[PDB]
RNA sequence: UAGCGGCGAGCGAACGGGGAGCAGCCCAGAGCCUGAAUCAGUGUGUGUGUUAGUGGAAGCGUCUGGAAAGGCGCGCGAUACAGGGUGACAGCCCCGUACACAAAAAUGCACAUGCUGUGAGCUCGAUGAGUAGGGCGGGACACGUGGUAUCCUGUCUGAAUAUGGGGGGACCAUCCUCCAAGGCUAAAUACUCCUGACUGACCGAUAGUGAACCAGUACCGUGAGGGAAAGGCGAAAAGAACCCCGGCGAGGGGAGUGAAAAAGAACCUGAAACCGUGUACGUACAAGCAGUGGGAGCACGCUUAGGCGUGUGACUGCGUACCUUUUGUAUAAUGGGUCAGCGACUUAUAUUCUGUAGCAAGGUUAACCGAAUAGGGGAGCCGAAGGGAAACCGAGUCUUAACU
């Protein structure tokens, strides 16, 4: 017979209150921070981590387009030479060798371009 | 305690072998009654299906 | 033999169990998950007795006279068990246990039902060829 | 057959007690759950009435005066009084059917083998208002502080047990499993009395 | 249910049945006998209650702690372990407690008595006139004049008188039942300013009484009237001698009290908003819901590197709060400054499905009784038969003259 709230009430607050960033003025101090930001921290959390996976691959091409072409056949052509094969295949990401082995890259170039028939 | 809406009672009070209480028939009965012949016989009553569910409250012990 | 490794473990009560499932729509309030708001929620009939659109109209058409057989329901005397807890003097007032006419009446005429006599100096005024054909292993009569 | 060696006693004996059902739960856990709500005559829940010291009618003026839209005052949001849906006395009482009553009761014979379904004396020699030495006869069996209850059927002067909860009489045709099961080993005893259809104790 | 009802809304019986309780008597009058039962007011007595009360059991030790009722060891009372209180929770410390006693007096009710009044009992009699009916107007009967019986009547009339008179729902006959105009009568129902005892799946200082506190106070109003805020040091005041700064201030710092003063009187626990001091990092050429994704550096921390943890975050992709209300929904439609506590499908009886349990062509009792959750009680409710508007018939029955 006792809804007696005070009970998780504070527990409640409490635990969004928890926004250790703190933000900014209201957006830790004031409850009225939660549903309307910790709740937006959620949101754009919920997409950029799966919207991100793109975010890098724009990134490991556009090292890729800067890295092959400078040694000829362009990032368009470069796929392509690579495309050829029974076995060779090995995707990107691993396609930085441009920054520590630039040998095997450049070595790895040929394997493209005189690989475009 | 619930109270059977005594109306109905009067109405379709009934229960054959198995619930389905027939209510009755007849239409113009005692108002116009002076047109057609064939297609007016009392013949008995009848119950429903669609409409059963809420002609069905009333009734609880067996009365009459 | 008790062992002093300190609990016993007999079989007293403590309790017995229980009776079936359905003790609690969840009521006694709505408070809690949910949420709920009941007056079911519209904005209609709110407290009960609000039987909103009286069952009569619109269901009360047409009312057949009608009026009262004064007979007081004249109880068929019984299931064909006439003679046996009959009093076994095959006649028929009142005082029975397994089928009895109930007394406050008029007159009875018994119907065939059950299962009939052995012995039965039938009477209670009454009739049927149910009766007259399956008491008739014993004792005729009706009188008046 | 057999209620398990009977200490002090020749043995115990071979009652009907009820056909010996096994339990069912769901029954007997009504009548339980049934059975704490019985002698409610009654029940409190006093404060009420939406309608505290309602001393007046709605006196702050509707349109204007800026954020306002109050009324009345018994109003179940201010703080100064007014508890909404009320609350009230009620009966609780459910009323459990009578054959489900008798339903599943004394399990305990057969589960409770090893525990209880005992049936001696009602301790006839007892002094006239003595429960000291209880122990004598608290120890023919060895349950004691255990809980138990007696069921001799007689309202002598064995109604001498009193204790902040260990042993209780009630040895009478009226006791419900409630008790029975509350106990660690109900001390049938009362001898004969345990018949077939009235095992009642 | 019957019935009443703009036959609207709604109003709503009784006969009859099951129980609690259970008794009938006076005057309408004389005589015989003759103060006789019956009551009432009063003085008295006895029972049994009310008003003070009396007796009422059985524990030591050691441990922790300021304090023992608590831990652990053993021991005793129990017709008493309801409860309260005592320096933390006690059957055995105190009040009580079951049980067992008790009243000069004063009264409640009972019985009994005396006094006063009453008047029993037998015989033979008498038997409630402006009344019953009724015309007009109304009210009461579940009944709204309805065909409306019956009851009371404002107003005006007005009889028979027991081989007579009323009633039996218009009214008449028959039959049945009962005597009106005079009166008395034991055996329940309602409420709470207050009384004592007791109880609570009732609140615990924004609650619960407006009021836990010198509250109907302070306040406010010409007034009637309205109407607050406000609890807690500690076990013990042991409430801080004395010393020092200071205005012989405030305030503080020591010392001492204390288990604690990180209990100092603002005194339990002391959160949040809000306000500061300190330290690590970012930061004075850079535009926007201030984050999120990436991310170097720096301060510490890492490890027998191993590429990490915490803080901070330059630079950079993105990118207009929540609510409400809206077609508008990022919407510039609604709701919400934030936090904490409270805040909305319950409850009663009835009816019907589903699951589950009991029993089975049978199932089940209600009130009530009660050696109270038993057992008893089967009044009654439902089902095993239906058809017809019904009488009526009945595994049939209606329909029709029909047997189809
Ligand atoms: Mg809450
Ligand atoms: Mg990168
Ligand atoms: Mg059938
Ligand atoms: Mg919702
Ligand atoms: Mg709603
Ligand atoms: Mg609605
Ligand atoms: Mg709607
Ligand atoms: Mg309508
Ligand atoms: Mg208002
Ligand atoms: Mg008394
Ligand atoms: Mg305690
Ligand atoms: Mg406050
Ligand atoms: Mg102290
Ligand atoms: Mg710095
Ligand atoms: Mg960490
Ligand atoms: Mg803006
Ligand atoms: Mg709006
Ligand atoms: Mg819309
Ligand atoms: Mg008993
Ligand atoms: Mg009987």
């Amino acid at each position: 017979a006792r809804v007696k709230r005070g009970v998780i009430a504070r527990a409640r607050h409490k635990k969004i209150l928890k926004q250790a960033k703190g933000y900014y003025g209201a957006r830790s101090r004031v409850y009225r921070v939660a549903f309307q930001a910790v709740i937006k921290a959620g949101q754009y959390a919920y997409r950029d981590r799966r919207q991100r996976k793109r975010q890098f691959r724009q990134l490991w091409i556009a090292r890729i387009n800067a890295a092959a072409r400078q040694n000829g056949i362009s990032y368009s052509k470069f796929i392509n030479g690579l495309k050829k094969a029974s076995v060779e295949i090995d995707r990107k990401i691993l396609a930085d060798i441009a920054v520590f082995d630039k040998v095997a890259f450049t070595a790895l170039v040929e394997k493209a371009k005189a690989a475009l028939a | 305690p619930k109270i059977k809406t005594v109306r109905g009672a009067a109405k379709r009070f009934k229960k054959t072998g198995k619930g389905g209480f027939k209510h009755k028939h007849a239409n113009l009965r005692h108002i116009l009654t002076k047109k057609a012949t064939k297609r007016k016989r009392h013949l008995r009553p009848k119950a429903m299906v669609s409409k059963g569910d809420l002609g069905l409250v009333i009734a609880c012990l067996p009365y009459a | 033999m008790r062992l002093n490794t300190l609990s016993p473990a007999e079989g007293s009560k403590k309790a017995g169990k229980r009776l079936g499932r359905g003790i609690g729509s969840g009521l006694g309030k709505t408070g809690g998950r949910g949420h709920k708001g009941q007056k079911s929620r519209s904005g209609g009939g709110v407290r009960r007795g609000f039987e909103g659109g009286q069952m009569p109209l619109y269901r009360r058409l047409p009312k057949f006279g009608f009026t009262s057989r004064k007979a007081a329901i004249t109880a068929e005397i019984r299931l064909s068990d006439l003679a046996k807890v009959e009093g076994g003097v095959v006649d028929l007032n009142t005082l029975k246990a397994a089928n009895i006419i109930g007394i406050q009446i008029e007159f009875a005429k018994v119907i065939l039902a059950g299962e009939v006599t052995t012995p039965v100096t039938v009477r209670g005024l009454r009739v049927t060829k149910g009766a007259r054909a399956a008491i008739e292993a014993a004792g005729g009569k009706i009188e008046e | 057959m057999e209620l398990v060696l009977k200490d002090a006693q020749s043995a115990l004996t071979v009652s009907e007690t009820t056909f010996g059902r096994d339990f069912n739960e769901a029954l007997v856990h009504q009548v339980v759950v049934a059975y704490a709500a019985g002698a409610r005559q009654g029940t409190r829940a006093q404060k009420t009435r939406a309608e505290v010291t309602g001393s007046g009618k709605k006196p702050w003026r509707q349109k204007g005066t800026g954020r306002a839209r109050s009324g009345s005052i018994k109003s179940p949001i201010w703080r100064s009084g007014g508890v909404t849906f009320a609350a009230r006395p009620q009966d609780h009482s459910q009323k459990v059917n009578k054959k489900m009553y008798r339903g599943a009761l004394k399990s305990i014979l057969s589960e409770l083998v090893r525990q209880d379904r005992l049936i001696v004396v009602e301790k006839f020699s007892v002094e006239a208002p003595k429960t000291k030495l209880l122990a004598q006869k608290l120890k023919d069996m060895a349950l004691e502080d255990v809980l138990i209850i007696t069921g001799e059927l007689d309202e002598n002067l064995f109604l001498a047990a009193r204790n902040l909860h260990k042993v209780d009489v009630r040895d009478a045709t009226g006791i419900d499993p409630v008790s029975l099961i509350a106990f660690d080993k109900v001390v049938m005893t009362a001898d004969a009395v345990k018949q077939v259809e009235e095992m009642l104790a």
